């Protein structure tokens, strides 16, 4: 028994979402509850809904508007849809199966939790198609300055200093992804004070998807 | 109704540690099947517990669950380094399964660390594009749970607030970032903002002026 789940990766904000899971090793059509769990990048987990063979759903009520879960004995699959999608949408998104014993020809029961899980698969809801960094020089008032990139998407930048020239003390953030679908993210350098009068420092930022390049130089205002 | 569990928890290799999963409707009993999921760090979530205390056969032995006080407990006992990560109890409310907030477990490996903190106000090019964003750095921190709070003034900032969860460095310590956007005129507005770093009860402040 193991569970496939796939769609899209990308949404456009106020769109639907949808994903599909395929079954195999056992049929959409037995003893099982079908779920949904998500989770946004670094937070916990939370739970979707879940739908028997026959056409019984639950869903969470904070979600209840605009889910909708459906089984396709068809093609032995199960599917989530959600509505009017925002950032807040933005999650790995799990299929996962749970059996219901029915010691009775029809009884539904809680005696077993999910117990086997898709591996998952990552939905970005943003606005933006692909969207260069602004890059701000983070002044020093040893001595640390940086460099701040803001808003850019999709994910990958990266940053050097001086070219790469300089190596040491270099520490580049990991990105936040902000609620306006849009990441964010910063680097900084340890310097020695009594050089901030005569070596450059220039932070050298580079966002593949949009082929951007930006250099900016950080002073000492 | 609202599952609360510990927000992070530490052990030492061959320790013991138990989580507690409590609801807001009332005790705990076995008619919630409260149900433990173990997530590693970049995994799937893995039942380990369900129905109070029923083992997966993927289960290892050093994992064991009880109800304990009106709350769902899952203790674990002679703590191997692999078992870090971050574990969620799960309950069911006339059919509604409800997630805990999950805790985090640090098994311990290095000495504890607080968190370096440096803020950086707007720079001038950012005001002169009409724009603003303060950048709190908190780095080299162990264990790698921190709450960030913001002050404009003396006054707690909700709006504008996002803040990344910890990652881990090179050296085994923790970074993390916090991000305060605000109009020229916000900032302009006050005679400072600080950000405030919480870290195993101890709280450090960066403060700075326009």
């Amino acid at each position: 028994v193991q569970l496939q789940e796939s769609g899209p990766g990308l949404v456009k904000a106020t769109g639907t979402l949808s994903l599909n899971c395929a079954v195999s090793g056992a049929s959409i059509s037995s003893s099982n509850w079908w779920n949904w769990v998500r989770q946004s990048p670094g937070k916990g987990l939370e739970w979707i809904g879940e739908i028997y063979h026959s056409g019984t759903v639950t869903y969470n009520p904070s979600l209840k508007t605009r889910v909708t879960i459906s089984v396709d004995k068809s093609r032995n699959q199960f599917s989530l849809k959600l509505t009017s999608v925002t950032a807040a949408d933005t999650a790995k998104y799990y299929c996962a199966k749970r059996w219901d014993s029915s010691g009775w020809f029809s009884r539904h029961s809680y005696d077993y939790a999910v117990d086997v899980w898709g591996r998952g698969t990552t939905v970005i809801v943003s606005s933006a198609s692909t969207k260069g960094p602004s890059v701000f020089p983070l002044a020093p008032s040893t001595a640390a300055l940086g460099c701040l990139v803001k808003d850019y998407f999709p994910e990958p930048v990266t940053v050097s200093w001086n070219s790469g020239a300089l190596t040491s003390g270099v520490h580049t953030f990991p990105a936040v992804l902000q609620s306006s679908g849009l990441y964010s993210l910063s680097s900084v350098v340890t310097v020695p004070s009594s050089s901030l009068g005569t070596q450059t420092y220039i932070c050298n930022v580079n966002h593949k998807p949009s082929n951007t390049k930006v250099d900016k130089k950080v002073e000492p205002k | 109704t609202v599952v609360t569990q510990e927000p992070s928890l530490t052990v030492s290799p061959g320790g013991t540690v138990t989580l507690t999963c409590a609801s807001s409707a009332g005790a705990v009993t076995s008619g919630h099947c409260p149900s433990w999921f173990q997530q590693k760090p970049g995994q799937v979530p893995r039942a380990l517990i369900y129905c109070t205390n029923n083992r997966q056969s993927w289960t290892p032995a050093r994992f064991s669950g009880s109800l304990r006080g009106g709350k769902a407990a899952l203790t674990l006992s002679g703590v191997q380094p692999d078992d870090e990560g971050d574990y969620y109890c799960l309950v069911q409310y006339s059919g509604v399964w409800v997630f805990g907030g999950g805790t985090k477990l640090t098994v311990l490996s290095q000495p504890k660390a607080a968190p370096s903190v440096t803020l950086f106000p707007p720079s001038s090019e950012e005001l002169q594009a009409n724009k603003a964003t303060l950048v709190c750095l908190i780095s080299d921190f162990y264990p790698g749970a921190v709450t960030v709070a913001w002050k404009a003034d003396s006054s707690p900032v909700k709006a504008g607030v996002e803040t990344t969860t910890p990652s881990k460095q090179s050296n085994n310590k923790y970074a993390a970032s916090s991000y305060l956007s605000l109009t020229p005129e916000q900032w302009k507005s006050h005679r400072s903002y600080s950000c405030q770093v919480t870290h195993e009860g101890s709280t450090v402040e960066k403060t700075v002026a326009p």
